[PDB]
C-alpha cells in the first residue's frame, strides 16, 4: 500500500479532516477553519507501516558520489550508462544496521545512479 | 555479500562481532602456544614466570609474539568519529 | 578552500566543514577551536615540492617563514570538525606512492607522527615500546626531575 | 522451547507486522477485499 | 622533486622552521594580545 | 507523541505550535513548509500530526501570547502587558544569537524549525545522534 499526505483547504490554506456523509454513506474532507469540502479520494485515510521495510534507495542521494572518503570500486557498473567505477557504501539510518546492505552510486556524474546489489 | 547466516537468539551484527572475535583469540592463543613453547629454558623471563615470583604465562606473548586485541568497555573500539575509528582509515571498515 | 590558502579574504585559521551524506556546509570562524598543521595533497603526490625546502633550509638570509608556507598554501590549519570528513595519509614516503590501493583518494598528510605526543612524554625515548601506564607514569614524573 | 515461549513475555507490538485503518461502510465490499469478508458475511 | 629518503630530514626541517617561527606558548600569548 | 519545549524565564512546558502561533504563522501550511523541506515526507508528518492536533484550539497569536504569559515568572495580571511579556521573552530570550529584532522573528521560526527537524530525525533513527565527548562539539 502507500501512505496519504493532507487535503488542503485551499483557499484559506488550511488543513481539512475526513467526515462521513450520512446521506449518501461518502466520506469528505472538510475545514474547521471555514465552510469547504473535498471528495475522499480513497479509503485509506490512515495507515501505519511498522515492517520499516522503506525502499532505502529514494533517501539516498546521489551528490555522496564525489566525497573522496568513502570507498571506492569498480566490480559493478552503472546499469543505463554502463560506467565502471561505483561507490559502495552503508545505510547510516537507526534501526537499518542490523543487515549489512552495500549500496553503491555511480561515479559518473550527471547520471547519480543508485541501486542494491 | 549478505551470505552470512544470522545465529540463532541474536542479530546477524552480533554474529558478526561473535565470529571476528573468535577468530582473533585462536589465533592470539595459537601465538602464544608458539612463543612460550621454545624460549631455551635459559631465558630470564622464563626463569621469573617459572618460578611464578612476577609475572604471568600471558605476559611474554606480548613482548615477543604480539600485543593481542585491545578493548573499551569490553568490545572493539568504537566508532568515534563517523563509523571509522581513525582518520587514517576508510568509512566503514572493519578490519582488525 | 583555494581562496583560504591564499588568505586573501578568507583567514587561514577558519575552518569549513562540509557534510555531504545531509545537505548542509558549516562555517565556524568563532574563538576557541583547536587545530594542528597538515600537509595538503591534490594528487596521488604531494604539494611540497623539493623546490621549497630548498629556501627553507636557508633560513636567516631569505626571512623564509612558516607564515610563508602557509601562503604558499602547501600546508594548511585542521580542526577537528573538518578533521572528521576528510581522509588522511600517513606517511607519504609509504601511503601516497602507488601500490596495493587503499583508496587513492587521500586528501591530507601528516607532518610526523611524533607530533601527537605532549611537551612532557616527548622526551621519553621509545615510546613505541613501553606499555603505556608506564608511559603516563613517566611523564608525570619528569615534572619533578631537579635540573 | 515450549515452556520458553510459556514464560517469556510476549507483546502485539513485537507480534504485528503492521497496521492499517479503512472506511469499508459495506462489510460485504472491502478496499482489500479479501477472501475472508465472505467468509465475514 | 620529493625524494622517499630525504622525506626524513625534510620533515625535520619542516618542523624546526614551525616552532622556531612560532615557539611553546603562542596560544597563549596570541589570545591576550586579541 | 508530541513535542513540547523549555525556555527560559518560564515555569511550564509550552507546545511548538503555540510557540509558532504566537511568533505570528497562525496558518497550517507555513509551519508545515517551515517543520518539512521536502514536502512528501509522510514519515515524518505523521510523526509530528499529534502536536499540530493539540493546539488547533488556539489560531490567535495574540491568544498565544497571553497564554505565554500565563505560567510566567512574573505573568501579566491579564492580556494586557502579558502579551508584553511574551513580547519582550520572545525578542531577549529566543535565540538571540541569530538576532533581536522585529525582522529577525521569520528567522527566529526558520532556526526553531530546523532543530525542531533535528529532533524529529533523530527520532526517526535517520540521523546519529551526538556523543558529548567529541570534541568537536567542545570550545
Ligand atoms: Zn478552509
Ligand atoms: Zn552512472
Amino acid at each position: 500500500p502507500g501512505f496519504v499526505g493532507i487535503r488542503f483547504c485551499q483557499e484559506c490554506n488550511n488543513m481539512l479532516y475526513p467526515k462521513e456523509d450520512k446521506e449518501n454513506r461518502i466520506l469528505l474532507y472538510a475545514c474547521r477553519n471555514c465552510d469547504y469540502q473535498q471528495e475522499a479520494d480513497n479509503s485509506c485515510i490512515y495507515v501505519n507501516k511498522i515492517t520499516h521495510e522503506v525502499d532505502e534507495l529514494t533517501q539516498i542521494i546521489a551528490d555522496v558520489s564525489q566525497d573522496p572518503t568513502l570507498p571506492r570500486t569498480e566490480d559493478h557498473p552503472c546499469q543505463k550508462c554502463g560506467h565502471k567505477e561505483a561507490v559502495f557504501f552503508q545505510s547510516h539510518s537507526a534501526r537499518a544496521e542490523d543487515a549489512m546492505r552495500l549500496y553503491y552510486v555511480c561515479t559518473a556524474p550527471h547520471c547519480g545512479h543508485r541501486w542494491t546489489e | 555479500n549478505n551470505e552470512l547466516e544470522p545465529t540463532p537468539g541474536n542479530t546477524l551484527r552480533q554474529t558478526f562481532e561473535n565470529q571476528v572475535n573468535r577468530i582473533l583469540n585462536d589465533a592470539r592463543d595459537k601465538t602464544g602456544s608458539s612463543a612460550q613453547k621454545s624460549l631455551s629454558e635459559y631465558n630470564n623471563f622464563k626463569s621469573m614466570v617459572v618460578s611464578g615470583a612476577k609475572g604471568s604465562k600471558i605476559n611474554i606473548s606480548q613482548v615477543i609474539a604480539v600485543v593481542g586485541q585491545q578493548n573499551v568497555e569490553g568490545k572493539r573500539i568504537p566508532f568515534g568519529f563517523k563509523h571509522r575509528t581513525l582518520p587514517h582509515f576508510i568509512k566503514d571498515d572493519y578490519g582488525p | 578552500r583555494k581562496l583560504r590558502r591564499q588568505m586573501d579574504i578568507i583567514v587561514s585559521e577558519v575552518s569549513m566543514i562540509r557534510d555531504i551524506r545531509e545537505r548542509e556546509i558549516r562555517i565556524y570562524t568563532d574563538a576557541g577551536r583547536i587545530c594542528r598543521p597538515l600537509l595538503i595533497v591534490e594528487k596521488q603526490k604531494l604539494l611540497l615540492k623539493k623546490r621549497h625546502i630548498d629556501q627553507l633550509k636557508e633560513r636567516e638570509y631569505n626571512n623564509y617563514s612558516w607564515q610563508d608556507l602557509v601562503a604558499s598554501g602547501v600546508v594548511e590549519y585542521i580542526d577537528t570538525l573538518e578533521e572528521e570528513t576528510v581522509m588522511l595519509a600517513m606517511t607519504p614516503d609509504d601511503l601516497q606512492e602507488k601500490e596495493v590501493a587503499y583508496c587513492s583518494t587521500y586528501t591530507h598528510c601528516e607532518i610526523h607522527p611524533s607530533m601527537i605526543l605532549g611537551v612532557c612524554a616527548s622526551i621519553i625515548p621509545f615510546p613505541d615500546h613501553n606499555q603505556s601506564p608506564r608511559n603516563t607514569y613517566q611523564s608525570a614524573m619528569g615534572k619533578q626531575a631537579m635540573g | 522451547k515450549d515452556i520458553l515461549c510459556r514464560l517469556e513475555h510476549t507483546t502485539l507490538r513485537k507480534v504485528t507486522a503492521n497496521t492499517a485503518i479503512y472506511y469499508d461502510p459495506n462489510p460485504q465490499s472491502t478496499v482489500v477485499a479479501e477472501d475472508q469478508e465472505w467468509v465475514n458475511v | 622533486e620529493i625524494t622517499p629518503d630525504l622525506w626524513q630530514e625534510a620533515c625535520w626541517i619542516v618542523i624546526s622552521s614551525y616552532f622556531d617561527e612560532k615557539g611553546l606558548v603562542r596560544q597563549q600569548l596570541d589570545s591576550f594580545d586579541e | 507523541q508530541r513535542i513540547v519545549a523549555t525556555l527560559p524565564y518560564i515555569k511550564q512546558e509550552v507546545p511548538i505550535i503555540i510557540v509558532f502561533r504566537a511568533l505570528g504563522f497562525v496558518s497550517d501550511r507555513d509551519i508545515l513548509e517551515h517543520i518539512i523541506y521536502d514536502f512528501e515526507d509522510p514519515e515524518m508528518m505523521e510523526m509530528v500530526k499529534p502536536s499540530l492536533d493539540e493546539a488547533f484550539v488556539i489560531q490567535e497569536q495574540n491568544v498565544a501570547l497571553n497564554f505565554i504569559g500565563s505560567r510566567g515568572a512574573k505573568p501579566g495580571v491579564t492580556k494586557e502587558k502579558r502579551i508584553k511579556y511574551a513580547k519582550e521573552v520572545l525578542q531577549k530570550e529566543m535565540l538571540p544569537h541569530v538576532g533581536v529584532s522585529d525582522f529577525c522573528e521569520t528567522k527566529k521560526a526558520y532556526f526553531l524549525g530546523y532543530m525542531v527537524h533535528r529532533l524529529l530525525l533523530a527520532a526517526l533513527g535517520r540521523r546519529e545522534l551526538d556523543d558529548r565527548d567529541h570534541y568537536g562539539n567542545k570550545r
